[PDB]
């Protein structure tokens, strides 16, 4: 049958919570229950769109669901999701996150995020496990992922002291992890206490927040995570203070949250140990650019070539790069072809090199506020006259 | 110096060479807009420099040049890119190469009357955005509009101009 | 490319053709009503489009062609249909099609003066509303002003103009 | 020949065709694991073979489910709509495929990557999606 008129009807809804539309896709991955509500086969990833389509494909209390709520309240963003089967022992549930070839033909785990691209138009950016992260199995095997689809992977410390995850952090120098200790606290809809959860999925959701208008460039460091309460474990920053946890957590490069009922991010400096690859924007430029760039040419990645071919793309890059730094993207660039490494050996099985310089926006870390009370004012003013 | 003249002509659109069908370019003119400033204290005005004005760059076509035609007035503006080749032979020999990449908005397509025997000459307009001459693949010109790049002979002539306004 | 010229035309007005007098057909001139943007932080303008201007498309005829002169001001707006066929033949054999469907209004008749010994010359015009033209069958061009569709090589310009309107 | 090209004996007969008519004939390895097409264009050094491997998924008209197609088709028609105006001497490899959703095996290209899907089959002589 069906309706005709008008239906009025008291549903349980509530608290719209609209976010920015983002273009930066995140990966997911973490434990569900595959049952007559979650539509999704486990090994195998989804494109998740919103709240819904992560209340449909996954349970509602699977975590799954509670990681992509932290995303979808803070930027309506496109979820690679592969979830996992719940295991019994820990070594095996770190070891499920992996996975692998190990089908007959197929892929399982982490590895199912390298067919975002090629199923979804969705190549995940940013790479996140909540929760399964302060492994030191899952976190090497997610800079063993990154580094292939050129993405920074958001991790974090465990729920241990302030000195524990420092000594974690020192097990990488990865150079595209981002790491973030202390676990955000969240309410979940009166159930009168505070779940801890991961806070890999609220950093997450921030970098595709920042993405859309404050572009890429942008540091992710002083802004604002949505839906949360104070967190796990208190974290001040003290101005001018050598002990406090957040500056002992960032020369440990390592990302914190730090304002009351944790507001914010501080994270500027990626899990590295080159110091030209410090901060989180400069690995970011690296990487986003360099899609934008072929985000224009695919149709130079085969062609016949001519005698102009060397010179209509050089002209068709830089004609791109202007329009990064029209935006303010970078400083001043050059791209152009080699000289040097163009020889007619190279055209024959089709190998033809370009240089790109660019530079990147430095981020706005530690602006000095040297002060003085000078009694230099107190003569001329505050007198007869 | 030799005696120098031009010889020769090429167009070429996203890469697709013109060797069949051009018989007119036209390189943008180039102009200062010039206001004429007589002030105190002098006569005869000495025409301060304003910035350019819009650079049209015309050419012509005689067939239907469907490569050519499919960039009239797109939603993207300044995305038909081309370059006017054009070698200049001079009497001792060797050519000098003019080039000059176009970067704008195929703003007229101008289809000719058609006096059933004549040529068609599908007279084509852009409004560029970027220019870029080069002279024996040496640079002379740089002209883009938005973020102001105004280089003359590769030394930039706006900077002087970007570093108050904070551009 | 191979070297490629119109040479013979042809017109249809309600699918009759005129076989015997048309010494001069003209398309529309297609263009971008430019408006010149000079703002702040630049300068030599850039030329956004501002959607094209109105399209006159004349013709001429020098016989007393009532099949065409029945069209002249009447209450129907964009009821005058007619196409301009004309085939580009190239060097190498092959001629391209080019046809271009018109719909207006014939807003113009003139006979031109009879000096009584030469041709006639009935210059015609319509401003046309709808304008789709082929190369080789293959479509490059719709213009149509209401309900606005300006499909460039099939794939409509103004799709991204058009669902924030709420046409 | 769409899908009767995974058994040996017909790919040898087609190359085999493809010489006398001086033709290009397409095949395609097995739907299985990556490292089984690879072992299977093991069987060929012969100059006129080209194998496209992941299984292309079309619609077909409110099925409401995706049949694996073999996907030598597609490429096929591939190759003759390369021919008309972009010549013959062009590459047929980075143009579109129409009338077709998310493939058999999920092929990817991730850049700078050894072990990615397209370029250890690439090294087998072998065109993905």
């Amino acid at each position: 049958s069906f309706f005709h008129g008008v239906t009025v009807t008291n549903v349980d809804i509530g608290a719209r919570t609209i976010a920015l539309p983002a273009s930066s896709v995140i990966g997911l991955c973490d434990v569900f229950t595959p049952g007559a509500q979650a539509s999704a086969k486990p090994n195998v990833p989804v494109l998740l769109t919103s709240k819904k389509d992560a209340a449909a494909a996954f349970g509602i209390g699977s975590s799954i669901y509670l990681a992509c709520e932290a995303i979808y309240n803070r930027a309506q963003a496109v979820i690679v999701a592969v979830g996992v089967e719940t295991a019994e022992t820990p070594e095996a549930q770190a070891s499920a996150v992996i996975g692998g070839i190990s089908a007959a033909g197929e892929r399982t785990g982490l590895q199912a995020l390298l067919d975002g691209k090629s199923r979804f138009n969705a190549q995940p950016r940013l790479l996140v496990a909540p929760g399964h992260s302060a492994q030191q199995a899952v976190a090497t095997a997610m800079d063993g992922l990154a580094e292939k689809l050129r993405a920074i992977a958001i991790l974090d410390g465990p729920n241990s002291t302030d000195e524990a995850a420092v000594a974690y952090a020192k097990n990488f120098g990865s150079k595209r992890l981002f790491m973030v200790d202390p676990g955000v606290q969240v309410w979940d809809s009166a159930t009168n206490a505070a779940r801890n959860a991961p806070a890999s999925a609220y950093a997450a959701g921030l970098f595709a927040w920042t993405d859309a208008e404050y572009g890429f460039w942008s540091s992710p460091s002083n802004k604002e995570i949505k839906g949360v309460t104070g967190t796990s474990r208190p974290v001040e920053f003290l101005d001018g203070d050598e002990t406090c946890r957040a500056n002992l957590l960032n020369n440990a490069n390592i990302a914190t949250i730090i304002r009351d009922d944790g507001y914010r991010l501080w994270g500027n400096r990626t899990l590295s140990s080159d110091s030209k690859w410090a901060f989180v924007t400069r690995v970011r430029t690296m990487d986003l650019v360099m899609d934008a760039i072929l985000a224009g040419h695919k149709w130079a990645v085969d062609r016949g070539i001519t005698k102009t071919y060397v010179k209509d793309v050089t002209e068709g890059l830089r004609a791109f790069m202007r329009d990064l730094k029209n935006q303010g993207a970078v400083i001043n660039f050059e791209v152009y072809a080699d000289p040097d490494l163009n020889s007619a050996s190279q055209l024959a099985q089709g190998k033809v090199y370009w240089n790109i310089r660019f530079t990147d926006v430095p981020p706005a870390e530690n602006p000095n506020f040297r002060v003085e009370v000078t009694d230099q004012w107190l003569t001329e003013v505050l007198d007869v006259a | 110096m030799i005696p120098q003249t031009l010889t020769n002509t090429n167009l070429f659109i996203d890469g697709v060479s013109f060797a069949g069908d051009v018989p007119s370019l036209t390189l943008p003119k180039l102009a200062v807009k010039t206001e004429q400033y007589r002030a105190g204290g002098m006569d005869a005005p000495v025409s301060i420099d304003m910035g350019l004005e819009a650079m049209e760059a015309k050419f012509s076509t005689n067939g239907a040049r469907r490569e050519a035609l499919n960039f009239f007035g797109l939603a993207d503006q300044s995305a038909f890119n081309g370059v006017f080749r054009g070698s200049f032979k001079g009497q001792k020999g060797a050519s000098v190469p003019v080039v000059a990449t176009l970067r704008g908005l195929l703003k007229e397509v101008d289809p000719g009357d058609w006096k059933a025997g004549e040529k068609a000459e599908f007279k084509y307009a852009v409004a560029v955005s970027y220019y870029k001459l080069e002279v024996d693949g040496r640079e002379v010109y740089e002209i883009d509009p938005v973020n102001g790049v105004r280089a003359i002979n590769g030394v930039d002539q706006l900077a002087g101009m970007r570093n108050d306004l904070g551009l």
